[PDB]
């Protein structure tokens, strides 16, 4: 038979990182071949992020560490551009490699959570040594890290246990009415994707609640669907790596300000699985299938993703 | 209706950072710039 899956959910929550997984796990992966093309945009992240960090030291008026920073970062527009897509310069890698070890960019790096900044902004940063070496090619975890701009509808094929999977996301692109209609025909089962770290995030001047209850919001609203009722509704709290490191320091009363119970990770992920999962109006006729997922670690969505194929296959 | 969740959609799954996204062109490192001409 033929099984269709939507993914839907906050954008930066994993969504794009699960179809990427996809493709590692269950079709061929990424190629040598396929490799070279990230280098690009392996280098536009590496310096996107650490563009952002210098940004936000803006608005959060956090001085640099090292009085002599200020002229790297001058230095870094002027070969920014340089970075043609797939070549760069010692030069341009000690200029970064300066400003990422810089103790002010570092304490404005751990606030990141006071404005946007992307999940594998970290992860190349601390890498550079490796990534700025000449003759580098981007390794399977490093095409699964980057990050590329969302256009209309991705999609991916793949058979795993006698059945072929067709996965979809949208996210990100602002789709008309009539093409989202496209996408609700006929799925199978929604992965609804939510990133636990994003419980910290401090609110914005447009938004009227945190982040974490706009994602609720509209899992409220997919959940409670005319249009999903004979669905399954999975649900993947991401992210569970990061938002472990983050409940050691910030409590989850930052998010639920009536929550009583300890700032231990255990407690805290189960009391955000019970605030997504009491959504659900229908418990007589329906139940949620829920995740706790690290979309990056391959092995661990590889299990998940079994997990949730026994779910399907039951329910057919 | 089902229009309600159109609207609420495309705004949240549009939520996150940008200037993150993509191949790092001229224009955005030139707004990078401006930018950090004040603090
Ligand atoms: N550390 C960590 N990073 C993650 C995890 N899941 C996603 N990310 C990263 O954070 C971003 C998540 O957004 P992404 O899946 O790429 O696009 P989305 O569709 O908007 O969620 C990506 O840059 C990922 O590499 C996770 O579980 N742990």
């Amino acid at each position: 038979r033929e099984v269709k899956l939507l993914l839907l959910g906050a954008g930066e929550s994993g969504k794009s990182t699960i179809v990427k997984q996809m493709k590692i796990i269950h079709e061929a992966g990424y190629s040598e071949e396929e490799c070279k093309q990230y280098k690009a945009v392996v280098y536009s992240n590496t310096i996107q992020s650490i563009i952002a960090i210098i940004r936000a030291m803006g608005r959060l008026k956090i001085d640099f560490g090292d009085s002599a920073r200020a002229d790297d970062a001058r230095q870094l527009f002027v070969l920014a551009g340089a970075a043609e897509e797939g070549f760069m310069t010692a030069e341009l890698a000690g200029v970064i490699k300066r400003l990422w070890k810089d103790s002010g960019v570092q304490a404005c790096f751990n606030r990141s959570r006071e404005y946007q900044l992307n999940d594998s902004a970290a992860y190349y940063l601390n890498d550079l040594d490796r990534i700025a070496q000449p003759n580098y090619i981007p390794t399977q975890q490093d095409v699964l890290r980057t990050r590329v701009k969302t256009t209309g509808i991705v999609e991916t094929h793949f058979t795993f246990k006698d059945l072929h999977f067709k996965m979809f996301d949208v996210g990100g692109q602002r789709s008309e009415r009539k093409k989202w209609i496209h996408c609700f025909e006929g799925v199978t089962a929604i992965i609804f994707c939510v990133a636990l770290s994003d419980y910290d995030l401090v609110l914005a001047e447009d938004e009227e609640m945190n982040r974490m209850h706009e994602s609720m919001k509209l899992f409220d609203s997919i959940c409670n669907n005319k249009w999903f009722t004979d669905t399954s509704i999975i649900l993947f709290l991401n992210k569970k790596d990061l938002f472990e490191e983050k409940i050691k320091k910030s409590p989850l009363t930052i998010c639920y300000p009536e929550y009583a119970g300890s700032n231990t990770y255990e407690e805290a992920a189960a009391y955000i699985q019970c605030q997504f999962e009491d959504l659900n109006k229908r418990k007589d006729t329906k139940e949620i299938y829920t995740h706790f997922t690290c979309a990056t670690d391959t092995k661990n969505v590889q299990f998940v993703f079994d997990a949730v194929t026994d779910v399907i296959i039951k329910n057919n | 209706d089902i229009e309600g969740l159109v609207e609420l959609l495309n705004r949240v799954q549009s939520s996150g950072a940008h200037d993150q996204r993509g191949l790092l062109s001229n224009e955005e490192v030139f707004r990078a710039l401006r930018d950090f001409d004040r603090w």
